[PDB]
């Protein structure tokens, strides 16, 4: 048994939106992936953290058409079980996995910027790889709840839930009130904290001009800004969802109208896997040159 | 080989006017930046003025700021100095020096006492 | 007195111009209508040799064509085994800046210089090991820019004061001391019979000299810049000469006059190291614009292009045996085409 | 065999691996500079080429003096190219203009335009003194030194006449002429007044090799 | 001094370099032709290497 969850714009808005996102972001993020193997081969530690990035993107955008599908029909599966867990785990966790190395690409180019004379070693190929490879399992084992329990789930309305239960429970909540704010704000806080430095520190500088400053300040901004903006709202709805269940499981008619924000903001939470490859490569005249120089 | 012989000169009273030109037979003459440097008698080479490829930047030093023109006619392959309002401060040896290297403009050299191209210089005495 | 002296030398000037120009026959060019063309070459990075920190200033290879001894800013004199890209000797060097490095004909010995206005020459081969300095050859009064051995216990070295030396290593003094440049000479190219080495300097000439007599028998004046790398026609009586005005041009020992002027109107870029083929049919340039340049000596005419180095191309070096071409540059990387 | 002089040649290649990765650290470490027009900033910051080595903050520097060579720089100067900047000492008191198109042409040459100049005017008391005297070479040899104005933004510098402010900040902005014109970020000429009695000239080059690598990572880790 | 030390001291290196026998430069160019057309087959840069005895 469950609540009566059904909406309209499920129907529309998150899969054309999916649709826009993957078709705008795969060459995108694979001109990413080639401008960070490009740094690399540079020895440019970040090189390997923007390849991490794109990897991961890479993967949020492959697992993105199943769920299209998913929404599609009316938030009905065609797949099996064991594409639940995959697909899934691959649709949560990665944006995850994004925001995790977006701090790391933060905390690089404040240890850079701010310290140019000091942490050498940190700043190395070896260093960000075992970064790198460390926040990938760390990533995953820490995402590796789901897998555990059941996730293929039928209501008693024809609705074949693959990872999401509305009618919701205990375990899936904690585990939502984990990725909202260790696996969400944290890693955001982070980047903020970084990127407010590295901008005093561009105002400390005396050899760059006012506008290269004012430059800085508009890309800071924007790199800040496109990561909330994508998912702040999802998160907090979830943030809510997980809270009313703590409070009160019995009463669950508030997500048949809450539905239609929550998926929503999922599909808008996807917006960042394309937001990051123009905003981190596309953006910054280097790197475009690497670009066109590739192409 | 790139030969810069000096030419004019000879004496004039305080106050006077001369001319002096370079002719040129081993370089382009066009992607050179030319420049015009003296040895006083008892101090070493001073730089005077300075013209580049195609002569619209100009230069000079304090002593013979405005009483100095320079023309850099590309034809007859002559690097001009138009000297006006005399003083004894020249009283030297004036040859011209051509930039090291082509389509650069940076003289690095010109001041040295063996730079490969300088020329034999005329004494203007007043 | 003085004056009198000055208008000889203008005379005598005169009078070599003249017979110069009655022995001008023809040019270089005069062959450059019925040869066959060469055509285009493509020879590609058969390997890039990364162990550098900083550019690779020169380079040299030895009489086996196999090991590479390599120069760069950081320090290092490594030999390379070009066939299996393997790092033979890491030979660190006293003072990091060194403008030239030599491999000894018999192996056994390596020569690198610089700012430090020292040839330190080191024994590869050791009954003890650790190679180390065998003689420190000071006594120039400016830097090195090309050091070339000619046998154990006799080196060529060319300074940056306007001086050529010839030293006896095992005394560790200076044998003759050749004079007459008034520029920064560059680089130094003896001759196959190693009687002979012509020296191109910051004065726009190159000049012939013998190594037993001692002074200059011809000197070479033809370019408008100063000649930034020079190198001897494999054999046959002839030099090529690349200077900063982004002109080669090809000297006979025996005319006494430049034959080609290699140059075209998109290059602005000086050239900073040169080298033959075995065959002397073509002539590799390296240029300022970040690219290595292939020339037809024969036939003036551009034949190809080793473009692959993103910075200047510091040196460049052709095999004995003519299988290979170690461009260095400034990139910190040395390629290998073929 | 074949298959011994092969493991013999990995050993080896391995030991001179390892080798370059430690030199790689050290020279990743030191940071190198050129010091151009003298051997009083030699002594206190404490043969073709003169190495001398300093540390402050834990970092490595590399100054060289070239002070054995000819008066002929265009060619051995472009080795210093990699360098973090180029150390840049003049009297400040025609050795001044000489001075003006030295700077000119590092300025201007191909191979230094990434390269900053630490300006340092090496002494200032003789330009005082020269101006106290009025007909030295102040106004002879720079006829707009008298037509010309104190810029407000200069600091007073107490202990000197106004006159001593507009002659140093005349040099120096006749200095900053050439280093604002056909100049950007690449390289920036860091103008400084030197101060014999004290050791804030390598604080100085510190500082200024600070700004310098956080400019490099800038571009390197595409802030810009 | 300046005059025979110097000025001098160019016109006997002219007229060392005077004194020698030049050759035209048509000998001058067929001997560098005639050298590369010998060992013309003689030059992997020039003729491709054969694959197989290729040590690059």
């Amino acid at each position: 048994e469950g609540c009566h969850v059904d909406s309209r714009v499920d129907h529309l808005f998150p899969p054309s939106l999916y649709i826009f996102v993957i078709g705008v972001g795969l060459p995108t993020n694979c001109l990413a992936l080639w401008a960070a193997y490009r740094q690399v081969q540079q020895r440019n530690e970040l090189g390997v953290y923007l390849m991490n990035l794109s990897i991961a993107d890479l993967l949020y955008i492959c697992t993105l058409p199943l769920w299209v599908d998913y929404f599609l029909h009316h938030d009905n599966w065609i797949h099996g079980p064991g594409s639940c867990k995959l697909f899934g785990f691959i649709f949560y966790t990665n944006i995850y996995i994004s925001i995790a190395f977006l701090c790391c690409i933060s905390v690089d180019r404040y240890l850079a910027v701010a310290h140019p004379l000091r942490f050498a070693r940190l700043r190395r190929v070896k260093t960000a790889v075992a970064v790198s490879s460390v926040v990938w399992a760390t990533e995953l084992g820490a995402n590796s709840a789901p897998l555990f329990h059941d996730e293929l789930f039928r209501d008693r309305y024809n609705h074949t839930f693959c990872f999401e239960k509305f009618p919701m429970e205990g375990w899936v909540a904690w585990m939502n009130l984990y990725r909202v704010f260790v696996g969400f704000l944290f890693p955001w806080a982070l980047m903020l904290l970084s990127y407010r430095g590295i901008l005093r520190a561009v105002r400390g500088s005396v050899s760059t001009e006012r506008q290269e400053k004012a430059k800085i300040k508009r890309l800071a901004l924007s790199l800040i800004a496109i990561v909330l903006v994508c998912f702040a709202p999802y998160h907090v709805l979830l943030l809510s969802r997980s809270a009313i269940y703590l409070g009160r499981p019995w009463d669950c008619g508030f997500e048949e109208r809450v539905f239609s924000a929550y998926h929503s903001s999922l599909a808008f939470t996807s917006l960042n896997c394309v937001a990051d490859p123009i905003l981190y490569c596309l953006v910054n005249e280097g790197a475009r040159s690497d670009v066109a120089k590739a192409l | 080989q790139v030969q810069l012989q000096e030419s004019g000169g000879g004496l004039v009273q305080p106050g006077g006017s001369l001319r002096l030109s370079c002719a040129a037979s081993g370089f382009t003459f066009s992607n050179y930046k030319m420049n015009w440097v003296r040895q006083a008698p008892g101090k070493g080479l001073e730089w005077v003025s300075d013209i580049s490829q195609s002569g619209a930047s100009i230069s000079y030093t304090g002593s013979v700021k405005g009483r100095f023109t320079i023309s850099r006619d590309n034809a007859k392959n002559t690097l001009y100095l138009q000297m006006n309002s005399l003083k004894p401060e020249d009283t030297a040896v004036y040859y011209c020096a051509r930039c090291p290297a082509p389509f650069t403009r940076d003289c690095f050299d010109v001041t040295s006492t063996t730079y490969a191209y300088r020329g034999q210089g005329t004494q203007v005495t007043v | 007195e003085l004056d009198q002296l000055r208008q000889e030398a203008e005379q005598l000037k005169n009078q070599i111009r003249d017979a110069r120009k009655a022995c001008a026959d023809a040019t270089l060019s005069q062959i450059t209508n019925n040869i066959d063309p060469v055509g285009r070459i493509q020879m590609r990075t058969r390997r890039t040799l990364r162990g550098h920190l900083a550019k690779i200033y020169a380079m040299h290879w030895g009489t086996d064509s196999r090991l590479l001894v390599s120069a760069s800013q950081d320090g290092k004199l490594i030999i390379w085994d070009s066939y299996t890209t393997n790092k033979v000797h890491a030979i660190p060097l006293r003072s990091s800046w060194v403008m030239t490095c030599a491999y000894a004909p018999s192996g056994n010995y390596v020569a690198c210089g610089g700012l430090d206005n020292i040839c330190s020459i080191y024994n590869l081969k050791t009954r003890e090991g650790n190679v180390r300095v065998s003689r420190e050859l000071a006594g120039h009064t400016g830097y090195l820019s090309c050091c070339r051995f000619l046998d154990d216990n006799q080196i060529v070295t060319s300074s940056g004061d306007t001086t050529c030396a010839l030293w006896d290593i095992e005394t560790g003094q200076q044998t003759t001391t050749f004079t007459g440049h008034t520029g920064d000479v560059m680089s130094l190219s003896l001759a196959p019979d190693t009687r002979l080495f012509v020296s191109g300097a910051c004065d726009a000439s190159a000049k012939l000299w013998d190594v037993r007599e001692g002074m200059c028998r011809q000197t070479f004046t033809g370019h408008e810049s100063d000649i930034n790398a020079i190198c001897f026609f494999p054999n046959g009586n002839a030099f090529a000469t690349g200077s900063d005005d982004a002109t080669c041009r090809l000297f006979d020992l025996r005319a006494d006059q430049e034959l080609m002027t290699y140059s075209h109107d998109n290059i602005i870029c000086g050239i900073t190291s040169v080298s033959f083929s075995k065959s002397g049919r073509l002539l590799l340039a390296g240029y300022d614009d970040f690219n290595c340049n292939v020339w037809d000596a024969l036939k003036a005419d551009r034949a190809g292009v080793l473009a692959g180095h993103d910075n200047r191309v510091s040196c460049l070096g052709v095999t004995d045996d003519g299988m290979a071409v170690a461009t260095g540059s400034w990139d910190s990387f040395l390629k290998i085409w073929n | 065999d074949q298959r011994n002089e092969e493991k013999a040649q990995r050993e080896a290649n391995k030991k001179i691996e390892k080798q370059l990765q430690k030199d790689k650290q050290v020279y990743r470490a030191t940071h190198r500079l050129l010091l151009l027009g003298k051997n009083t900033i030699v002594k206190q910051m404490r043969s073709g080429i003169f190495e001398t080595k300093f540390q402050v903050d834990k970092v490595n520097f590399h100054m060289f003096d070239v002070g054995a060579q000819r008066d002929e720089r265009r060619k051995w100067i472009q080795c210093f190219n990699d360098v973090t900047a180029i150390i840049f000492v003049v009297a400040s008191s025609n050795r001044l203009q000489a001075a003006l198109k030295l700077f000119d042409s590092i300025w201007n040459n191909k191979w230094l335009r990434d390269t900053s100049v630490i300006l340092f005017l090496n002494k200032q008391d003789l330009l005082a003194e020269k101006v106290l005297a009025g007909k030295s070479k102040i106004e002879d040899y720079f006829p707009e030194f008298a037509r010309y104005t104190t810029p407000e933004d200069a600091t007073p510098e107490p202990g000197e006449d106004p006159r001593v402010t507009r002659a140093k900040y005349f040099i120096r902005d006749e200095f900053l002429r050439i280093s604002t014109a056909s100049g950007d970020g690449r390289h920036y000429c860091y103008p400084h007044f030197t101060c014999a009695v004290d050791t804030e000239n390598i604080r100085r080059v510190f500082n200024d090799c600070r700004d310098i690598i956080q400019r490099m990572h800038l571009r390197q880790y595409e802030l810009l | 001094t300046a005059s025979i030390a110097q000025a001098r001291k160019l016109v006997e290196q002219l007229k060392m370099e005077a004194n020698i026998d030049r050759i035209k430069v048509s000998k001058a160019a067929a001997d560098l032709m005639a050298y590369c057309e010998a060992h013309a087959k003689e030059d992997p840069l020039l003729t491709p290497v054969p694959a197989s005895e290729n040590p690059f």
